[PDB]
RNA sequence: GUCUACGGCCAUACCACCCUGAACGCGCCCGAUCUCGUCUGAUCUCGGAAGCUAAGCAGGGUCGGGCCUGGUUAGUACUUGGAUGGGAGACCGCCUGGGAAUACCGGGUGCUGUAGGCUU
RNA sequence: CUCAGGGAGGACAGAAACCUCCCGUGGAGCAGAAGGGCAAAAGCUCGCUUGAUCUUGAUUUUCAGUACGAAUACAGACCGU
RNA sequence: GACGCUACGCCGCGACGAGUAGGAGGGCCGCUGCGGUGAGCCUUGAAGCCUAGGGCGCGGGCCCGGGUGGAGCCGCCGCAG
RNA sequence: AAUGCGAGUGCCUAGUGGGCCACUUUUGGUAAGCAGAACUGGCGCUGCGGGAUGAACCGAACGCCGGGUUAAGGCGCCCGA
RNA sequence: UUCCCUCCAAAGUUUCCCUCAGGAUAGCUGGCGCUCUCCGCAGUUUUAUCCGGUAAAGCGAAUGAUUAGAGGUC
RNA sequence: AAGGAGUCUAACACGUGCGCGAGUCGGGGGCUACGAAAGCCGCCGUGGCGCAAUGAAGGUGAAGGCCGGCGGCGCGCCGCC
């Protein structure tokens, strides 16, 4: 039941990133944001959280 | 006085306001363009279903007591357990009841 | 502004394709259409009669009525605001069974026969079609040889 | 690619998918800089999309580590081969540099082709770094430092911290 | 912000019934009450069928009446009407009827007291049947009136039977070239 | 093993040349009174059974041509989406996904449905 | 029945008249502009003919999904071959 | 044994808030006249006008204080322009 | 199959029917802040932070406020850093 | 082209017109609701199944254009 | 500073409120200060609109089924009570 479980929750209305994003407009792995950060995603929970 | 030729640029944004909507799926769609011929002979079998109607229930009241010889025939954890058998409000009432006797 | 032809831009569309010219086979002609079926539209050059317009070449509808040289088919088609459901008579050789019906089909007759099947075993079986998962927690044996150590190559200006 | 901050030295083991065909595909290692693992594993896949016929949905990766320096503590001369792309025309180097560790090294190369040539890191292709002796190197500015009684002044000592005495009485002195 | 599209965000629907007068706005009360204070979905029908506009409540004829209660299984219920029960006179043997209605005309009434029944209000309805409890919920023809033929696909238009509005009927009103395969074209 | 009548997919079946075909068949073949048609019984139609596998036909062969199917070409050319990337431009590089086609080099050279034969 | 074209031959006859053999996937032709299509044919030559006749509806094309024009499947008749 | 409930009233949870042309709703916003109604106001001072005065309402606007003035004026429920 | 979302339906209906700009594709032209198309997004209709200035560029769209943090941009002085 | 606030919110596109500074028509908008709920639908993907003749490529493959030698008999 | 521009009548459509309801409507006429108002008429409902359509028109004008008996056709059909 992971589609009613996640489907219960409302999505997660969080704050701007302290410390800043590195580049808004760019992929991550061309030093920007966009994309998939595959293990560095929490770096930017804990900043965003 | 030379004005604009044609352009479709903001239509496909005007389509989708009130949405494309694909026609009413309805079942029974109606017989209107089959042809002719194979049209009356289908008018004619309904005219005439009615016919054998005292044969039709000869078979399906004789199906339907067949129905009665047919089917007359025929006819993650032990402690997680057993704790939300507990918390269960009908199932563990007599549980429940038995640990309200326990403290005395 | 371009005209309002019937045939026009169907040059290389209704075409025959390279070496295939010539008599038309004979098993399109002897194969058996009736009402409900899903019929995708391919037209051919060959014969003019019957002939589908260019904007239902590459279609699929569904049968409604059958006659003798040619069936009726209802085409949705993307008309500017809507999509209309439009009823053609393509004579046969325009006409072909799509095979995309016939792999669900299969999977109802398998689903049902497994469904009766395990009713009696007392046990669950998957009918649902899920995604491609991520793949399972594997070993990669490297028995042996070490892995070859790749490097870039250097420019060559074959120009 | 961008070249952020100090580079990390990766080695990257890959192989294709298992086929009927092809069973067991052969392991492929590849030694990348990158400044984490995941910019690593797509120059792996950039790198070996170019060499074999093989992509990142087609294979896997099978190991992703950094692997450190064994010496960090004594100085070695590296020779770095590169493959980089000018405004017109593409070129081939070898380049010399002093350093303790061999990502450190390669990012020193990094900021000498953006300082010198103005090239960006996604048209930088290293493709060979070999520890070097120091009667195998050539460039001048590196055997210059292969003196074994080596001795220079600190000639013109330019003061910072010029805002902490910011009105200062005293003239600053640069001899020292 | 958020890329979300204001247009279907107010609901049309009637709150309350456009009407002034004091005696439909106190059965509304009544029935606003019964409607929250009990389970029963018929308070609900009812009370939204209050509201509503005199075209939305169109009349039932007895002989409609009659037909839609002489259906098997829905022997001594009553029937509850919303807009007004009206004599039907093609019609001779009117059985007896226990009606709720909120008007009942005077030679409907006559006749159906004449056969022996029923006529109730709605607040007589709610102190016999408070959940609405057999009772057949009936509505008149909605699209009986004369306004919904000139509705639908436009006429001069192939397989369009719509009526046009025309200023009187006759030989020589629209009868001529959209009409005729002889003077152009026939739809 | 293989043939005949009628076919299905229409060259893996076509084209060139060579070799071999037991039995049944298919043919070539012998004739023009009748049926039929021509300038001409060559074709078509008809009546046959002396001779022959010569040819058609079947099987096989050719570092065969073609065709079919793979590899290479090549993750190349091209391309979806992205950047306050580069360049004076022309254009190019990178990220994210998809991914061709020649030349060149291998393999193959009809499968089969119904009915009826021969190999008793 | 097979075309365009080509090769080898045959009195006058030659670049080019007619006859014959062979190769010929269309390199011809199908009224016209072009495109598509077509080989025991849709081309050429014959034989017989008037379905280029009467009559409802439906459909497609342009399209507003209206007409006109043109077109496609039928159905009811009388016919041609 | 507090308050409540002008039910066209009161109360509680969430989410949302750009706007030309344009459309709709609410105005205890404003002007003039009429039917009702305030045992309404007024020479112990109406309308109007002025005001470095006190305020209310998001706003349209409105209520008080001072002065000027000398004879009529306003609130609420509906109606009309 | 996954993900997400309450949908379906009927009347009446204003304004508009001069557009323009940008990535990519693209026609004519030597070219044009030129003329003409396709797709998507904008400006027109729209303020705000940045590009000194500024219809369209980058970021981000707007009820009235307090605290915190950012985007695109920046951090000698003007001028916050 | 004369007061306030609130809510929703465009188009310079199709077809026809002695139509090109304008109308009608469709589209975009608003208002009024109603029928249900308390299966259906989607400017999206996955899995099957068809369609194409652009980018590219080819001219030792047809058509058209086109450069050079080489080997040949009559 | 003052005046100053979507009004009035008729017709139609749609929505909404009221009354009566297969009916409804006295608008014209008549009877009996405000009041030129209000009330009343029903053998004053004439007449309008609705309750019936269709055809150019002559005209026509809005479910049937089963059974028994009889007649005809060769077990079914037609006609007839
Ligand atoms: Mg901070
Ligand atoms: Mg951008
Ligand atoms: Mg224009
Ligand atoms: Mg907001
Ligand atoms: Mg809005
Ligand atoms: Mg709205
Ligand atoms: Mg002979
Ligand atoms: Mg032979
Ligand atoms: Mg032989
Ligand atoms: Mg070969
Ligand atoms: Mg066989
Ligand atoms: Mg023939
Ligand atoms: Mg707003
Ligand atoms: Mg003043
Ligand atoms: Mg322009
Ligand atoms: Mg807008
Ligand atoms: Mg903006
Ligand atoms: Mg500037
Ligand atoms: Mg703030
Ligand atoms: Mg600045
Ligand atoms: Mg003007
Ligand atoms: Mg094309
Ligand atoms: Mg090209
Ligand atoms: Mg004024
Ligand atoms: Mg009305």
């Amino acid at each position: 039941h992971f589609k009613e479980a996640n489907n219960f929750l409302w999505p997660f209305k969080l704050s701007s990133p302290r410390g800043g994003m590195k580049k808004k407009t760019t992929h991550f792995v061309e030093g920007g944001d966009a994309g998939n950060r595959e293990d560095q995603i929490n770096r930017l929970i804990r900043r965003m959280n | 006085a030379k004005s604009k030729n044609h352009t479709t640029h903001n239509q496909s944004r005007k389509w989708h306001r009130n949405g494309i909507k694909k026609p009413r799926s309805q079942r029974y769609e109606s017989l209107k363009g089959v042809d002719p011929k194979f049209l009356r002979n289908m008018r004619f079998a309904k005219k005439h279903n009615k016919k054998g109607l005292k044969k039709m229930q000869a078979n399906n009241a004789k199906a339907m007591a067949a129905r009665a010889e047919a089917i007359k025939a025929l006819v993650v954890s032990r402690k997680l357990h057993r704790l939300a058998y507990i918390a269960h409000p009908k199932l563990g009432r007599r549980a429940r009841a038995r640990i309200a006797r326990g403290l005395r | 502004t371009n005209t309002k032809g019937k045939r026009r831009g169907t040059r290389y569309m209704f075409s025959r394709p390279f070496r295939k010219h010539g008599v038309v086979p004979l098993a399109t002609y002897m194969r058996i259409y009736k009402k409900g079926d899903i019929v995708d539209i391919k037209g051919m050059g060959t014969v003019q009669k019957g002939m589908p317009h260019k904007c239902y070449h590459g279609k699929t509808g569904r049968v409604y009525n059958v006659t003798q040289h040619a069936v009726g088919i209802v085409v949705n088609k993307q008309v500017k605001g809507k999509i209309l459901a439009k009823r053609i008579n393509v004579r046969i050789e325009h006409i072909k069974h799509s095979k995309s019906r016939d792999s669900f089909l299969k999977r109802v007759k398998e689903n049902d026969q497994k469904k009766k099947e395990a009713k009696e075993k007392g046990t669950w079986v998957q009918l649902k079609r899920q995604p491609a998962p991520p793949r399972e927690a594997h070993f990669v044996r490297t028995n042996g040889k070490e892995p070859e150590l790749l490097e870039p190559i250097p420019y060559e200006f074959m120009a | 690619m961008k070249a952020s901050g100090t580079l990390r030295e990766y080695k990257v083991v890959g192989r294709c998918l298992p086929t009927p065909k092809c069973r067991t595909p052969p392991l492929y290692r590849m030694r990348i800089f990158a400044p984490n693992h995941v910019v690593a594993k797509s120059r792996f896949w950039y790198f070996v999309s170019q060499l074999k016929k093989m992509k990142k949905s087609s294979g896997e990766i099978v190991y992703c580590g950094q692997v450190f320096e064994k010496s960090p503590l004594r100085v070695k001369n590296f020779g770095i081969w590169l493959r980089y792309d000018s405004r017109s025309g593409t070129h081939n180097m070898y380049r010399e540099y002093r350093d303790l560790t061999t990502a450190g090294a390669v990012t020193q190369c990094y900021r000498d082709m953006g300082a010198r040539h103005r090239a960006r890191a996604h048209s930088i292709q290293i493709m060979k770094v070999e520890e070097i002796a120091a009667s195998k190197c050539r460039r001048p500015a590196v055997k210059q430092f292969h003196d074994s009684k080596i001795k220079f002044p600190l000639p013109h000592r330019v003061l910072r911290r010029q805002h902490k005495p910011r009105f200062t009485t005293k003239r600053p002195n640069t001899f020292f | 912000g958020v890329d979300i599209r204001h247009n279907k965000d107010r609901k049309v629907r009637r709150k309350e019934p456009k009407s002034q007068d004091i005696y439909l706005r106190l059965l509304v009360k009544l029935y606003r009450f019964l409607a929250r204070r009990t389970n029963s979905t018929f308070n609900q029908v009812v009370l939204k069928r209050l509201f509503m506009s005199r075209t939305n409540r169109p009349p039932l004829s007895l002989s409609r009446m009659i037909r839609k209660m002489k259906l098997p299984g829905r022997e001594n219920k009553t029937a509850v009407v919303v807009g007004t029960v009206t004599d039907d006179v093609r019609v001779q043997e009117v059985p007896k009827l226990k009606v709720c209605a909120l008007r009942v005309t005077s030679r409907a009434r006559s006749r159906i007291l004449k056969a022996g029944g029923k006529i109730l209000t709605f607040d007589q309805l709610a102190l016999d049947s408070p959940k609405g409890r057999g009772t057949v919920l009936l509505s008149g023809p909605r699209k009986g009136r004369e306004v919904y033929r000139h509705f639908g696909k436009a006429p001069g238009t192939p397989h369009s039977h719509t009526k046009p509005y025309v200023r009187s009927k006759g030989r020589k009103f629209e009868r001529a070239r959209g009409r005729r395969a002889s003077r152009g074209y026939k739809n």
